[PDB]
């Protein structure tokens, strides 16, 4: 039962020197060559460390790695810390006739405190309702920190079933965007007063009501 | 921090299991009660629990060389307990400083405080920041959602020495239960005295602990956790005579004593 | 010398409840560290939990979280410990540990225990079929004698001859395992084939968890 | 997922120094204390070491224990190997408010090579008989090594179905003993010629007749 052991968060510094320890459990790493792979999300994988000492044609002087034989750990130690560091790293060893890979760690960060959420809702329309199934969308976005609930309000009652929000997801603006899908029957729809989608932040709630009269 | 002139208390140290390390080098961790020490010092910084083997002597490493050193004669204890919630809010802890460059290595028991720009090439910098020159001392970085051996770690050295000063910090004074109307010994933090301790019926000022007589004796001693008047006397001495009816008279003899008191008669003059 | 006592099995059940006491002596119960640990029959040592020597703090391992419970008192000088939703592994004996100073300094406790094991499916009448070979030759593992328990269930069967009388020579074969997970087992007793008519043989079958008790004569055919 | 590794038969040798490796995995094994306990088979058990470097009162000089920090391994070392050393050894661990155990090393060793089996068979009474039940028992005693084989043969084809075999049993002759239940119906007894039940040994082969007639 030959195990990597590596954090998966670190190196969240503007920059300076930092090292990277992975450790391994049921022997001891130092026996064979163990490597450190970069991966950039969403392309393919490279290599960064070969040979336990050594790095790749191209790749920059600034990575250097280390080996602990007291702690049976690696040390992967990165100096620059420029730019064009945004990737999660694996530490890969072979205990006999297989290989073993770590778990990752993820190395992603190296003007208004306060950003104004827009509120959008989106009722129906008679194509939706003549295939017998009507989809409110209440959409939320530029909001910081991404920690909002979205909560439904009926005529006389709020609801409970029906309702699904997604997380926060970071878009090309510093900010994040959320959604959230309602799915409704056309017989309460027409049997109501006016239909509300709230928003609660930090000390801020956006209300946006629309009325069934089109 | 020194702690001196007190009663050592190290029984909710061990009798807690919110720590993860209780390795004591040099002395046992079993006697620590009845050993009695001069100076008492106790030592407190944060590291992650990736570095923790490495405060233990012998061992080598970025924070064993640069920022803390101990001697290879250590003969205290270290306590090392894990505090994440406390020390790191949900976006991380930034306030806390370390070291990775140094002119040379770092004698044990020595602290340095100065934050100059260290020197890694033959060309000097003038003192500015650029290429084979950086800033030796860093920030960390905390996370609420990171590896276990990556959460922070408080740790807490404590030092035992021994000097020609009288011992400041000894174990819990034990107190064993008083026994009356017996040829027992006490020492009641004044003189070590070997005798009886009958129920005295003279009261004492609420401000003494001793007490003599005439003869300028300690004969009276208060106990100090009840509060009662307890005399001293010396349990028994005295003589053997022997009495004998004489010669071509008889062949036993009696024995005959002066003033202790007790075929066993018991007479004015003794037993 | 520190004194200990552990009676709290000798009975199977499935998935109930279960008590079990640990008494000690000669020292101060409210001052060191308790805990409580099993070992499988043929197995190596595992931990099951550790007490606080004032009853504040009570860990276990990972397996046994959500059940299991443990509690002390100062004045009678004994541990208690109560189980629920038993499972086949809890199949062990149990000792109660006793610390030093802390988790560090070690067990250098053990209590002589209690054999505890567990069954399901209730149980059965056990057959009694005390066999009398009346012709046979000798030079053989048995002369003539012969007594037979099948169907029953569970383990173990008390098996006695002549009330206890006698015991010399008694050979009692383990129990077998059938195609649908039954036992059965036999035992034998050497004795003369003169002794037939002029002695009677009484094979005694006793189930404790069945509670019967039959007492069959011993008659050649 | 802290865990001790050591072996279960070491220190088999006759007076002379011998040592036995208990390492840990996923931790530093020299931050805490470890402790080795020795345990009577079948009694209650006891403790060689505690502290890692100290010894109980009463507990002989014979045995010593060391601790090396490059390999995370303890060092337990026996030096008399006397007659009182029967006992398998464990390594107990603390890493954060839980106990762990070692597996467990066993060290126990520190006139006729052919033995007639003698085989015995029980056939079925007329108690048995009437209760529609019927059961053959094959029994075999005094064999060295307890590796045979029972089979049963009917008047003119083997069977396979109704037979169980249990394993050997240590008994108080320095030889094995073993059981063999057959269950069957009383209308192929009376409809054979003659029953047999055979069993196997190394270079062996003891065989036995009996008929129905009574
Ligand atoms: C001594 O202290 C104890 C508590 O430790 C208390 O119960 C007792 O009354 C005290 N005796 C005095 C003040 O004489
Ligand atoms: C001698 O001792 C006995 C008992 O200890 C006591 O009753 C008696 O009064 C004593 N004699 C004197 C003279 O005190």
């Amino acid at each position: 039962n030959f195990m990597l052991t590596q954090p998966h968060s670190v190196s969240e510094s503007p920059g300076k020197t930092v090292t990277i320890s992975c450790t391994g459990s049921s022997g001891s790493i130092a026996s064979n060559y163990v490597q450190w792979y970069q991966q950039r999300p969403g392309s393919a994988p490279t290599t960064v460390i070969y040979e336990d000492n050594q790095r790749p044609s191209g790749v920059p002087d600034r990575f250097s790695g280390s080996i602990d034989s007291s702690s049976n750990s690696a040390s992967l130690t990165i100096s620059g810390l420029k730019t064009e560091d945004e990737a999660d790293y694996y530490c890969q060893s072979y205990d006999s006739s297989n290989w073993v890979f770590g778990g990752g760690t993820q190395l992603t960060v190296l003007g208004q405190p306060k950003a104004a959420p827009s509120v959008t809702l989106f009722p129906p329309s008679s194509e939706e309702l003549q295939a017998n199934k009507a989809t409110l969308v209440c959409l939320i976005s530029d909001f910081y920190p991404g920690a909002v609930t979205v909560a439904w309000k009926a005529d006389s009652s709020p609801v409970k079933a029906g309702v699904e929000t997604t997380t926060p997801s970071k878009q090309s603006n510093n900010k994040y965007a959320a959604s959230s899908y309602l799915s409704l029957t056309p017989e309460q729809w027409k049997s109501h007063r006016s239909y509300s989608c709230q928003v609660t932040h930090e000390g801020s709630t956006v209300e946006k009501t629309v009325a069934p009269t089109e | 921090k020194r702690i001196s002139n007190c009663v050592a208390d190290y029984s909710v140290l061990y009798n807690s299991a919110s720590f993860s390390t209780f390795k004591c080098y040099g002395v046992s961790p079993t006697k620590l009660n009845d050993l009695c020490f001069t100076n008492v010092y106790a030592d407190s910084f944060v590291i992650r629990g990736d570095e923790v083997r490495q405060i233990a002597p012998g061992q080598t490493g970025k924070i064993a060389d640069y920022n803390y050193k101990l001697p290879d004669d250590f003969t205290g204890c270290v306590i090392a307990w894990n505090s994440n919630n406390l020390d790191s809010k949900v976006g991380g802890n930034y306030n806390y400083l370390y070291r990775l460059f140094r002119k040379s290595n770092l004698k044990p028991f020595e602290r340095d405080i100065s934050t100059e720009i260290y020197q890694a090439g033959s060309t000097p910098c003038n003192g500015v920041e650029g290429f084979n020159c950086y800033f030796p001392l860093q920030s960390y970085g905390f996370q609420p959602t990171n590896g276990v051996g990556y959460q922070p770690y408080r740790v807490v050295v404590l030092s035992f020495e021994l000097l020609h000063a009288p011992a400041t910090v000894c174990g819990p004074k034990k107190s064993t239960n008083l026994v009356k109307n017996k040829c027992v010994n006490f020492n009641f933090n004044g003189l070590t005295g070997t005798g009886v301790l009958t129920e005295s019926n003279k009261k004492f000022l609420p401000f003494q602990q001793f007490g003599r007589d005439i003869a300028d004796t300690t004969d009276a001693v208060r106990d100090p956790q009840t509060l009662e008047i307890l005399d001293i006397t010396p349990c028994s001495f005295g003589g053997v005579s022997v009495i004998t009816p004489g010669t071509n008279t008889s062949n036993q003899v009696a024995v005959l004593y002066q003033d202790v008191n007790c075929n066993v008669f018991q007479t004015r003059a003794g037993c | 010398e520190v004194q200990l006592v552990e009676s709290g099995g000798g009975l199977v059940q499935p998935g109930g409840s279960l008590r079990l006491s640990c008494a000690a002596s000669g020292f101060t119960f409210s001052s060191y560290w308790m805990s409580w640990v099993r070992q499988a029959p043929g197995k190596g040592l595992e931990w099951v939990a550790n007490i606080k020597q004032d009853g504040s703090e009570k860990y276990y391992v990972d397996s046994v979280k959500g059940r299991f419970t443990i509690s002390r008192d100062n004045a009678k000088n004994s541990l208690y410990l109560q189980m629920n939703s038993l499972r086949a592994e809890d199949t062990a004996v149990y000792y109660c540990a006793r610390g030093q100073l802390g988790p560090w300094v070690g067990v250098d406790y053990w209590g002589q225990g209690t054999l505890v094991t567990v069954s399901s499916a209730s149980t059965k009448g056990p057959s009694v079929f005390p066999l009398a070979p009346s012709s046979k030759s000798t030079s053989g593992g048995t002369a003539a004698l012969g007594c037979l328990v099948k169907d029953y269930f569970p383990e173990p069967v008390t098996v006695s001859w002549n009330s206890g009388a006698l015991t010399s020579g008694v050979h009692t074969f383990p129990a077998v395992l059938q195609s649908s997970g039954l036992y059965s087992l036999s035992s034998v007793v050497t004795v003369p084939s003169s002794s037939l008519g002029t002695q009677t043989y009484i094979c005694n079958v006793n189930h404790k968890p069945s509670n019967t008790k039959v007492d069959k004569k011993v008659e050649p055919k």
